[PDB]
């Protein structure tokens, strides 16, 4: 999959029409294999915390890609940056210009989850997300932890799997209000957030 | 309108991207 014309040829028209777009076998099983391990190296060291609301059961803890030992991390930031970039004008009428850091989200399983939300209700910004699901061979009869998205002016149901290398985008405002359905093993993540310029400057005022 | 104001705290820092 050439890169650069995945966006213009898939991930632009995608969001554009449909407002969700899904991307699987991103990096490869190589790749992916190098980010969980390094993901649940993370998971040892205790850092995790309790996350944070702007109800939810999981426990995460923000990379931002410089860090030693998280290279491959970095690889994937490095990646979804060049796309996004190299989309930039053409998706909706959005012209990003930051992002947020790396969320590594982890679920304990327990049947813990996200109740329904939207990530941007407030416009602090936020226009698009981006999950990174690296779980592999996961069961979701028996494991839950589905994403659900609930799109405006779509009769359907969006569930999302949080299946391994699978890069997931969506609107961050009120158009794609989204739940974590219980999750019944360990689920894993890496979240990241794409600043509109206008909308950013709107938050400090 | 289905939403909620219950979001993912966007965190600390914001990263300058592209320009
Ligand atoms: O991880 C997922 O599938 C969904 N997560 C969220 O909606 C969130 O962290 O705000
Ligand atoms: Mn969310």
């Amino acid at each position: 999959l050439p890169a650069l014309k995945l966006a213009l040829e898939y991930i632009v028209p995608a969001m554009n029409k449909h407002g969700i777009c899904v991307v699987d076998d991103f990096l490869g099983k190589e790749t992916g294999q190098q980010i969980g391990d390094e993901v649940r190296a993370l998971h040892d060291t205790g850092k995790f915390t309790d996350g944070q609301l702007v109800i939810r059961g999981d426990k995460i803890t923000w990379i931002e890609g410089k860090e030693p030992g998280c290279e491959t991390i970095g690889l994937l930031m490095s990646s979804m940056d060049d796309l996004i970039c190299h989309c930039n004008g053409k998706l909706g009428s959005y012209k990003i210009n930051g992002r947020t850091k790396a969320m590594v989200a982890c679920y304990p399983g327990n049947g813990t989850g996200y109740v329904r939300h939207c990530d941007n209700p407030n416009g602090d910004g936020r226009c698009v997300t981006c999950i990174y699901y690296l779980n592999k061979d996961w069961d979701a009869k028996v494991s839950g932890g589905i994403l659900r998205i609930f799109p405006e002016g779509k009769a359907q149901f969006a569930d999302i799997e949080p299946k391994f290398d699978r890069l997931l985008f969506f609107w961050s405002d009120r158009r794609n209000p989204h739940e974590v359905q219980p999750a019944y093993a360990t689920r894993y993540a890496i979240t990241v957030w794409y600043f509109d310029a206008d909308e950013r400057a709107a938050a400090k005022v | 309108d289905a939403c909620t104001l219950l979001a993912p705290a966007a965190g600390d820092t914001i990263i300058s991207l592209c320009f």
